[PDB]
Formats: structure tokens, C-alpha cells, sequence
């Protein structure tokens, strides 16, 4: 920060935030503004999210707010970001250059000879230069400070593509034949999508992109992830030749000349000819510095590798990615990256479907709760087709619980008498919802029944958020207060934390109508600023023992423990010891649940009465658990009887 | 029904009366490793009797706090004992001076923690506000007192704990 | 416990003189190798309150 | 069950039953719903009976 | 696509009809995944064919439990040093591979374990 | 320092590094100058924040090339180790390079470094000394080898304090959320 | 952002509920504008209030 | 079924209570050939009773260690016995001095090994951390005690073993 040790005192505005740190794990997919794409990641607090995936904005807030809410109750949020492959692009060095083309090579020109730029024969700039020649003095390379040209094309309403009159007269103290250059487009569009450092090399090194880099003599640096934040990044590359001489650096592509700070940011220069020091900064502030080498092997002081293609591909960086494969010799220019774009508004069913499938494996990831939920920010048919598919992941895995939400269109600012009718009609697939329907019948899904209004402290705005994340929050943080067979509903538990209001409040006559459709009602508390989840039902319409959420989460807790203990009996013999071992251990486990009160009673059946030799001879082993889960109070009936004076209780009641 | 006692330890265990540490920022890290014993504080709210006819009913009086007394191992160069006395010397000067600093200077914050039986994890943590050492105990040195390490008691006053 | 049982067969019942006269010797080992568990099936049955195990299972 | 090795978890309703296994031999003839006819057979527990001769019904 | 390519390579169809497998011997065991691993000499991550670790299991079993014990399981068959495998076969795919005689190698039920999951 | 806190502790600071007896120094380096000196590897010595104190205000050895042994505390730590293990090892001159000599030198130096690990000079260490480097091609030339892998302690050097002058209203339960 | 770091974009400042005199939007704002405006033609129509209003209110 | 006992020795044999050696680096090679007997250490974790109603259930208490006692053959020039006492002399000076070094100086590491019945191969090896000799035994010399070699017991304290 300083170079000397010391105390630095500063004043700003900045969003340092504390964390509640109770245990709990859930999974989510969304359209964030920055960070890795189609790669699973682990987020564990508010600030890891903000740094790894970036802050919320208009098009993305539903996913961010959903993630940030769950992350206030739990502590692991296994997260995936998706982007539209045809539309997203990484910020790149080529953007806002002008496509120059050689039209007459000239003769006897030399390096530093002036490039004029004219439109309508008015001079716009002439501070550009010839930057490489052959021994004949023919032009081979030029540089033009495009910022001045842009000041014209942005005010003439021409910026995206230039007119016919743009002309380039090369004028100098010696020429043999007058050279001519032609100007085409300003390249505002960007050349590459790069998602996952492990895969990066080929996508950074196809000949088409590399040709453009070699033509402008630019280094092969790009923004590390597809997004908009990349347009903020500025990179101050330097080499021995520039560093020791303390020279003025050149700024690309905009133009301009600046003093280096590299000798202040490090303690020392890059040490040898083949090494380039990189500094990257954003909004003026430094974010990463490195000393890297283009030698096919090279070592830093400790003995770790610093070859260009390694340092990035091993996963060290989260601002820039680079390659040695076409690096310009001796280069010491400041680069500003441009033309990065996320294309989040283009995201389609195929994206979120392909994203959610990364959680499809029953083995690789023990995640209790699939949040879904944020997808209910979209249009009705996206919200339907994605959420139905996510419930099918719970049907394939058979180990977890998936949340579900009605989309924004269904409730937010529709009158109550209509809003509840729309919500039932959406649930059972009639009216205008007959294409965007729900029809899910699985016991592994829980439909949420309201939308919330909440303060976004990063933008400082109120915004509507799909409620599913907070319900996942309850189902998680219950586990650190009372055991998994305890319901998330109630008043001693089930407080929704941070809210201003919900989109509707269901009056009793409506609340009954929703609950028989299997939608869980979420309501205001009996007074004040509390809000509570007020019921349990999984999404089943057929009757079944696994109807209530607490029973579902109990059998998940058992299946996910006994389904681990039993793994230790794979590739054993089905002898008497294996049977007694598995009977004693799982009985010891269930006796714990019986004592804590999850089940009234249980039996473990596992012996010759079902492991008959007709099972043995096909390499199979069998056991049966008979389990009667706990009841619960749901309906409380209080009678007040307003009896007369006289007529005493020793006669009517008789103590 | 004997398994019912497991409800007494849903959290995973009974708390243990020895898995604890005391932190006092004023005295550096090393004090936390030299503090042998410390009572996790009492909370006292003395009752008031209100008489009616010939019976009495109780109502809540006004909260008070007792002193907090720790016990310390002493090292061969007295790095704790000289520091505790040099702290007390700010409350009222030891020796031939007649001086002592303002309460804002000699008061300090302190923290008591109890760990889980996984030594990584803190499960309860109380701050104690406004310590100062009212009494630094004698060390009863004696040629017959062989085969013990040197220990002394110290009695801090406190304003409250949370 | 590698094999449940085995037999070694090696006598006049196969080393007949028609084998001897061509400088040959013969023996047969009959070996039944151990099975293994490969497929584990666990049934969880979510029975009602009441309906007790002394009636359904009968210890 | 599967084709691959693995754990299969399932929910049903099924009448797994324990056995008291004290010694004793007796003989019986009857009109069961399934299994061999006019042939003597040996049954030794509840489940061998249910599998070999089938469950009870009205007749 | 990856699982389909792998079966097609195993039984010699599609673009693999020249580069085929057709081996039918009981003296060979086909491995079914590729691993990503840290090279501590170059200090890089690189992809490695998994066969060496499977040979490792089939060897070091002999100093834990006798040779008729399977290398598969969870009490044995831990693959030691890994970051990730090239694919994880979901159940519907895992069945399709195993009937082609390819041994599935997978992540453990949680965490940083990986196990050889069939013979 | 060696009689107050162990040799891996820096001589710089305010809880240590008081220069004792002085009237004044020949210059006082203002911040813009203090940076320029420190990147040249000169250690700045300055007045204390007030009064009659003066303090040594930085660590750098005279190196210009980068190296792990840059800061004075790291240098004095590796001196303390080399000057102890380079004495313990003397007792193995003119021994045999047999299995007992190796186990002896591994156990003793591990016991030593475990002391440094507990007092907090190093986060962790490994001692490597067996057939993986004392191969017979070393034995036959009367040589013995051992390798110590040591990761020394970090230190605070730069403290950044942010003061944010927020409005009335606009409360911390909304902005910070305890 | 204003000096403290609170938001001052047009559509936010009003929609978050700060004002109780005027509401505004950026969505069609004239460039550089510096005119004094006097608002007009506001009307409550209180005398027109009908059963449907008070019924909808009380609910 | 009597062959089943072979499962008790899959490893190739029973362990033998005499195929062992003790190494103590402080004392050179020759100590390992002079140490006659040594118990491979106990591991003790004393139970705590928790009462409920009128029954008690047990929970794990806190680990402790007993002393470690070896027995030594002594040679004609007492190269061991003089060394053990000269080690103890660092813990507290024998004779007319009143002195003793810091714990870092007089503590030492030691190792117990048990061999396979192939004498080349080590099959179990425990390090013992922080030995020092709390008691060097008497030698009961006597003109009637003919036809034995001289032996004595020594009782080391230990901090832990692994």
C-alpha cells in the first residue's frame, strides 16, 4: 500500500459485513455478473460471494439475493454460474482499436514517422506513429491513439462503424513513395469466450484471434471470466529494458504517455531478460501483481513455477488470464481491456437446465437442499420448465429435498382475490397457465407460497426476491437448534429474519384453499415485524406416508446415514458375522434416534428369514427397517365456555 | 428408558470443567497459557420480601456482582507477576509515590472461553468489562514446600460480564 | 477363507499306465471360490402409529 | 437388481418375520393355493411356507 | 457424449471402428476413468491415465488382506492422490458401462475420497 | 531482543526498538522520503509519534535481488537455527553413516524444531534424512546429508484503518446487520 | 452515490419511499434542463366516492 | 475347524515378548544392546460416571500416563550407570551443588522397537517423547549373591508415546 512500513489512515464508503456462521449446506445455479462459468464452486460467507461472483444489478439480483439470504443462515453454498455460450464474451486488448489496412506500402519511411487522421479533410488527430518498418522503409506496423477519433465518431453519431472519408496521410522528414493506409471499423465487439482455466489453452490460441494480436503487436492477456467487470481492468506490463531505465510507458489502445509505478509496487524488478512484471488495477486500486516468465521453464525464489501458461492455468488468478503462445518481444505497454459483455438477459432454458445437471450425481456431492427458487424471477415458461426439471433431479437422486417457487408474474402487485386463484391455477395447470403449468407429484419437492420485499444493501434499493432461499435457510439452520425430524414451521422456530413485507397475506378462507393444493403458506406473525413459515406439505397429490416435510427430512437423515454404514459391507462375505455386524451397528444408531424422540419404535430385520440361499447365489444382501415416525400437533382447538354465576364447578366439573 | 440421559447431551457432550482459557489483551498471548484456574462468573439478583397480612411474597431486587478470582502459574523471571503489579501500580502507586491514573486508564477488557472436546472449537465466550487487580496474592515460599510449581491467586474487580 | 472347499484328485484313477508310458504325470484340483456381496438392498417401511410390532413382526 | 454394484434404497410394504426356532417335528395335509401336489415336503420357517405354498385366502 | 464414446470405443463402432477394442480375455481389466493430478517436479496440474493407481490397489491389497479379497469397496480401494476425475458416471450411465465390462471409478460418497467401484 | 523475546521477533516497532539515549537525529524522513529510502533497502530510524522516544522503523537486509532471506527477522531466525543444528551435527563427525546415526540426528533436530514450532518461530517444518537421499553413492565418499524444510513466520508491516463517516438514521442493523 | 455512499439515482430515491411531495423518473428526462415547474390540474374527486371504494379499503 | 486359529496369525506369526530393542540416542549405540527388559507402554483413559435416576452411564475421562521402567545389564566399567546418573544430574545436581538445567536440556527422545522373527525386519515402533530418569535403582550387592550378572531397574518419566 505504502512502500515503507507504517500506519495508513483513510476515509471511504465500503460494505464490511459480519457473519452468523451456523452450520448448513445447500446448492444453487444462477446468472451472476462475474466469476467462473459451468464450474462448481464453494462460497462460505457474504464477502467471498461479493469478491468471487460480484455485486447484484438489475438483471441478476434475484439469484444474488437468493444466494445471499441462504448464506445468512447456513455456511456452505455450493454454487454454479451459467452464461449463454453464443452471446457472452471476455474483455480483450483488441477492443476500440481501428481496423487499419495497408493500401500502399511506401518506401524509405522510419520508426516515429507521423500518421495523420482526417475526416471530411478536417484533421482529427496527427499524434499517431509508424511503429515498425522493414529495411526498405515500407510500413509494417502503425499505432493510432483512438480516443481522439472516438471523440469525433461519438458526437457525429458514427462510433460503431466509420464512413468513407476517413483518411490516413503518412507525413515525415524522409519518404521515397507516399504510403497509404485505409481505416475500416472501430472493433467494439470482442473476440473470445473463456470460461474454465483447465480448458483454456486452445480457446486462447486459435489462429484467427492470434493473428489479430500479432497484427496490433499486443500481449495475449484477457479478462479471466466472461462479464462486464472486465471493462474496468487496466494492466501495467513492464520488462527489464523499461524498468531499469525508468521510462515513460505508452497506453494502449486509447493513446497517452505515463510514468511507471512498478518499482514502487514491488520491492525489485523482474530479474532477467525473459521476465515481464504484471500489475493489474481496477478503479485505480491494485488487485494483483506478479513476476512471470516466457521461458518454457523458469523458477521464482522458492522454486515454484512461473512460466506464463502454467501460472494462470493452475488456477492462481481471478482477474486476468494470459498465454506465452504469441507474446510480443520486450513489450512494456499499459493495456486497458474492453468489450467484455455478460449477455445475461439472453439466458434461455437450455442454460439453466445444463447448469442444474452438474448436481445430478448422487455420489459426488452430499447436498441436502436444492434451492431452485431464483429461477422464479424469469418469465413463466422458463420458471416452469426449469423447476419441473430440478424436481426430476430429486427424483433421480432420491436423497435430498428440492424447493420450488411461483414466478414473480403470479403474485407481485395482483389483487388478493385474484392472486390466490392465479396461484392455485398455476399449481394444477389451468387457465392461462396450462402451458407454464405445475404438475409435479413427487415427495422430494416443497412448493413455497409467497414472495418477499427486501433491502439490497449493495445498490441501496428495495427489491422483490423469490422466497425459496429463506425456506432453505430454515430447513438448514434447524439442524443446529433441534434435530432433523423437527418441523421448520411454527413460532418458537421458523422466523424468516430480514423482511419489509410479503406480496400477499392469505386470510383463513384462502389459506385453506392453498394448503389443500400442497402450497406451504408463509405469513406475518400474529403481530409486529415477525414473519413465519406456517405449514408443512411436500408437493404430493396422491396420499403417502412421506407427506409432511418433517417425515421426508427424517427418512432422508436415516437413508443418508445407514446408506453410508452399509457401504462398509460391500465386497464382504454374506456370512453370519456380516449380518450380526450390520444388525448391531444400525440398531445402535436407531436407538439414539429413539432416545432423542425421532421415532416411537423401530425394528431391524436381517437374518435367514430373508437372506435365504436363493439371494446369496446372486451376490445380493438384504435388510428391512420398520420405522414409525413421530406425530406432531398441527390443529389446536380451544373452547371457552361462558358459564353463569352460581352453577358451581364442584357440581359441573367435580374436582 | 436409561438411554433418556442422551437428551442431556444433544449438543454432543457434557461441558468439561478444565477445557477453558482466559484472554487478557493487556498482558499479551502468554498470560492465556499461564492462567491455571478461573470461575466462570456468578450472576446475583438479591430478592426483596414484600409483606401482606402475615405472609410474604418475593420481588426482584437489584443486580450485583462479586469479584473474579483467578490462579496463575509463575515463570522463573516473573513475566506475569511483575506485569500484574505494574498494572495495579496505575490504580494506586506501589512504593513511595502517592499517585494513580484516571479510571479510563487502569480499567481493561478480558475474555473467558470454554472449548468443545474438539480443541479447535469455542462453544461459550464471556467478555468481562473493566477488570483491574484489587489484590495480587502472596506467594507462600518455604524450604519445606518442595515438589510444587509456584502459583498465586489474583482477585480482579469487574463492572459486568456478557 | 479363500475357498469354501477343495478336492485334490491324483492317483491310479487318472495316472493309468497309458499315461505313464509317455513320460506324463496328471493331477486335478476341484476348487469352489468364495462369493462376495455386490448388491445391497435396504427396505425402509414407514408404518403407522398403533399397528404394533408384536402383531406385525411378533418377536 | 441394479446391473452395476452399489446400494439400492427402497420403500414398500412387506412382511419380514422373525422365528423362535425351538425343536419339534409334526405332519399335516391341506388345500394350499400353490406349490407341489401329492408330494411330501419339508417346511422349517414362516417364510419357507409363504414362498413354497403361498399366502392364505378365504377358502 | 463421453460415456457413449467410451462404450463405442469398447465394442468398436462409430469413429473408433479402426482404433477399436475387441479384447475378450479374462486376463485383462479395463479401467474406466482419467485423473487430474499435481506434478511436484514441474509444479503443474496434468491429466494422467488412471491404470497405475488401479495396479497400486491390486498390489497393496496383498499387504492388508489376502489376494482373493477384491480391490473394490470403501474399507479398501481408496485412490490416494487426486484433484478430480474426467467424468463422474451417474447411475443410469454407470449401469451401461458396467455391462460393457468397464470398471467404474468414482468419487466417494462425500469429500476428497475416490474409489474403484467394481470388478 | 534475545533477553525479552525470541530471535525471530523483529527489532522494529513501538513495544520494542526504543533507541534509549538521544537528543536528536540528523534528519527526520517525511513519508514521501521514507518510501524512497526503504525501497533502496536503507532501514529508516525516526522519532516516536511524540516526546523523547526514537524507534527503528523497518526491516530490510541490504539485498537488491529478491530472496526469502529479505527481512532481518527471517535472517536472524535462520542464523539461530544454523548456529544450533550446525553444533548438534558436530557430534556426528567421524561416526558411521549407519541406521542409528540417521535416526539419532533426525530425532534430536526434530525435538529442537518442535520447541521453535511451539514458541511460534515457524508455522511448520519437516526433517528429511534417510535412504531417499543418503543413497550408497553418497556413503562411498565419506559424506552425510540432511534437508530441513522450514516455513518462517509472517509479520504485520502495513496497517490500514478505514473511518467511514455515515449519516444519522441509516442504521447499522441495515448496513452491517449484526 | 452521494457523499455517504447512499444511492441517488432518480428512479430509486423516490421509489424507496423517501419523498412525500413529488415523485419523478429518469426514463424520459430532458438534457441539461433548468426550468422552474409549477404543477397543476390535481384533483381528489372525493365527492364521487362510492360503496366499492370503502368496501375495498376496509378489506 | 481347529485350523481357524491361523486367522490369529495372518501376518505370519504371533508377536514374541523377547524380540525387542530400545534405542536412546543420548546414550549411543551400546545402550540398545545393554537394555534387558522394557514394558511396551500402557494407554490409560479413566472413566467418569454420570448418574441418572438410580443408574449410572460412563463417559470418557481425560488421558493419563504411568512411568516407564526398564532393566539394564551393567558392564565392568559402568559405562551405562555413570551415564544415566550424569543425565539425572542435569535434572537436579547430585552431590553438594544446588542446581539443575532447563526442561529443554534434560528431556530426551527414545524409541522402542519389536522385530519380526526374521531379525532384519521391524514391525512395530513407538517413539516416547520427553524421557528423563526419575529414579536410578539400587544395585543390591552381596557376597552370597553369587552366579548372577549385575542388573538394575531405572524408572523414566514420559510425556507421551507415538
Amino acid at each position: 500500500p505504502l512502500v515503507s512500513p507504517g500506519i495508513e489512515l483513510k476515509e471511504t464508503s465500503v460494505q464490511s459485513t459480519v457473519v452468523l456462521n451456523a452450520t448448513g449446506r445447500a446448492a444453487i445455479v444462477g446468472k451472476f455478473q462475474w466469476g467462473p462459468a459451468y464450474q462448481v464452486t464453494q462460497i462460505t460467507n457474504e464477502v467471498e460471494l461479493v469478491d468471487m461472483f460480484g455485486g447484484p444489478n438489475n438483471q441478476t439480483a434475484d439469484y444474488f439475493m437468493s444466494a445471499m439470504n441462504f448464506l445468512q443462515y447456513g455456511n456452505d453454498l455450493r454454487t454454479v454460474r451459467v452464461v449463454n455460450r453464443e452471446a457472452a464474451k471476455n474483455a480483450s486488448p483488441l477492443v476500440d482499436n481501428i481496423e487499419w489496412e495497408i493500401t500502399t506500402a511506401g518506401s524509405n519511411y522510419e520508426v516515429g514517422d507521423k500518421i495523420t487522421v482526417k475526416y471530411a479533410d478536417q484533421v482529427v488527430d496527427d499524434t499517431g506513429s509508424v511503429t515498425e518498418v522493414d529495411s526498405d522503409g515500407k510500413i509494417k506496423s502503425v499505432f493510432i491513439p483512438t480516443s481522439k477519433i472516438i471523440a469525433y465518431a461519438k458526437s457525429i453519431n458514427q462510433y460503431p462503424d466509420l464512413g468513407s472519408s476517413w483518411t490516413t496521410t503518412i507525413t515525415s522528414q524522409s519518404s521515397g513513395v507516399s504510403a497509404v493506409i485505409t481505416l475500416g471499423k472501430i472493433i467494439s465487439d470482442s473476440t473470445v469466450l473463456l470460461t474454465e482455466p483447465e480448458t483454456a489453452h486452445e480457446e486462447m490460441t486459435k489462429t484467427e484471434f492470434q493473428t489479430a494480436l500479432a497484427k496490433y503487436k499486443m500481449p495475449g492477456i484477457v479478462a479471466a471470466y466472461p462479464g462486464e467487470l472486465g471493462n474496468q481492468l487496466e494492466i501495467e506490463i513492464v520488462s527489464k529494458a523499461a524498468f531499469d531505465k525508468g521510462e515513460q510507458l505508452t497506453i494502449y489502445p486509447a493513446g497517452g504517455k505515463r510514468a511507471s509505478t512498478a518499482k514502487a509496487v514491488f520491492g525489485y524488478g523482474p530479474q532477467t531478460d525473459t521476465q515481464y512484471a504484471i500489475i493489474v488495477r481496477r478503479d485505480g486500486a491494485v488487485v494483483e501483481s506478479a513476476v512471470l516468465s516466457t521461458s518454457r521453464q523458469d523458477k521464482d525464489i522458492y522454486g515454484n513455477n512461473i512460466f506464463m501458461d502454467d501460472y494462470f492455468s493452475k488456477g492462481s488468478s481471478r482477474y486476468i488470464f494470459a498465454t506465452a503462445q504469441g507474446w510480443p518481444e520486450g513489450f512494456a505497454g499499459v493495456i486497458r481491456l474492453g468489450g467484455g459483455v455478460s449477455a445475461n438477459e439472453s439466458v434461455t432454458a437450455g442454460d439453466l437446465i445444463q447448469g442444474w445437471d452438474l448436481f445430478g450425481d448422487r455420489e459426488a456431492l452430499r447436498v441436502n437442499l436444492l434451492i431452485a427458487g431464483a429461477c422464479a424471477g424469469e418469465t413463466d415458461e422458463i420458471a416452469s420448465t426449469v423447476q419441473k426439471h430440478v424436481s426430476s433431479i430429486a427424483d433421480e437422486r432420491q436423497d435430498c429435498l428440492a424447493l420450488i417457487s411461483p414466478p414473480r408474474s403470479t403474485i407481485v402487485n395482483i389483487p388478493l382475490t385474484r392472486a390466490v386463484d392465479n396461484l392455485i391455477d398455476w399449481r394444477q395447470g389451468e387457465g392461462s397457465y396450462d402451458s407454464a403449468n405445475m404438475n409435479i407429484n413427487t415427495t422430494y419437492a416443497a412448493i413455497d407460497g409467497n414472495y418477499k420485499y427486501q433491502y439490497d444493501k449493495y445498490n441501496d434499493v428495495n427489491r422483490w426476491v423469490p422466497l425459496a432461499a429463506d425456506i432453505a435457510g430454515l430447513c438448514a439452520r434447524t439442524d443446529d437448534i433441534a434435530q432433523p425430524w423437527m418441523s421448520p414451521a411454527g413460532y418458537r422456530r421458523g422466523q424468516i429474519l430480514n423482511c419489509i413485507k410479503l406480496a400477499i397475506e392469505p386470510r383463513q378462507a384462502h389459506r385453506d384453499r392453498m394448503y389443500q393444493a400442497g402450497i406451504n403458506p408463509v405469513t406475518g406473525q400474529g403481530t409486529g415485524d415477525g414473519f413465519i413459515l406456517f405449514g408443512d406439505k411436500t408437493a404430493t397429490t396422491v396420499p403417502t406416508p412421506f407427506d409432511r416435510i418433517n417425515v421426508r427430512r427424517l427418512f432422508n437423515m436415516l437413508k443418508n446415514n445407514i446408506g453410508d454404514s452399509s457401504k462398509w459391507q460391500l465386497f464382504e462375505l454374506n456370512d453370519n458375522f456380516t449380518r450380526s455386524s450390520f444388525r448391531m451397528e444400525t440398531s445402535q444408531y436407531l436407538a439414539g434416534i429413539k432416545a432423542l424422540g425421532g421415532v416411537y419404535d423401530f425394528r431391524v430385520v436381517c437374518d435367514t428369514t430373508n437372506n435365504t440361499p436363493a439371494v446369496i447365489d446372486r451376490n445380493e444382501f438384504v435388510a428391512s427397517f420398520y420405522i414409525k415416525p413421530a406425530r406432531s400437533i398441527n390443529y389446536i382447538t380451544l373452547n371457552f365456555v361462558a358459564t353463569a354465576t352460581g352453577a358451581d364447578f364442584d357440581e359441573l366439573i367435580g374436582p | 428408558e436409561l438411554t433418556d440421559i442422551t437428551r442431556a447431551f444433544e449438543s454432543g457432550d457434557f461441558a468439561r470443567p478444565n477445557l477453558f482459557e482466559v484472554e487478557i489483551p493487556y498482558l499479551g498471548r502468554n498470560f492465556s497459557f499461564k492462567c491455571k484456574a478461573a470461575p466462570m462468573p456468578a450472576g446475583i439478583v438479591e430478592k426483596v420480601p414484600v409483606g401482606y397480612m402475615n405472609r410474604k411474597i418475593n420481588v426482584a431486587g437489584d443486580r450485583t456482582y462479586d469479584d473474579w478470582t483467578v490462579t496463575i502459574y509463575n515463570d522463573d523471571k516473573h513475566e506475569v507477576r511483575k506485569a500484574i503489579i505494574a498494572w495495579q501500580a496505575q490504580a494506586h502507586a506501589q512504593g513511595n509515590d502517592i499517585s494513580g491514573m484516571t479510571p479510563a486508564d487502569y480499567k481493561k477488557v478480558a475474555t473467558v472461553r470454554q472449548f468443545s472436546r474438539d480443541g479447535k472449537t469455542i462453544t461459550n465466550e464471556h467478555t468481562i468489562t473493566g477488570l483491574w487487580p484489587t489484590n495480587v496474592g502472596e506467594v507462600q515460599m518455604d524450604w519445606d514446600s518442595n515438589n510444587e510449581v509456584e502459583t498465586f491467586e489474583t482477585t480482579f474487580a469487574i463492572d459486568w460480564w456478557e
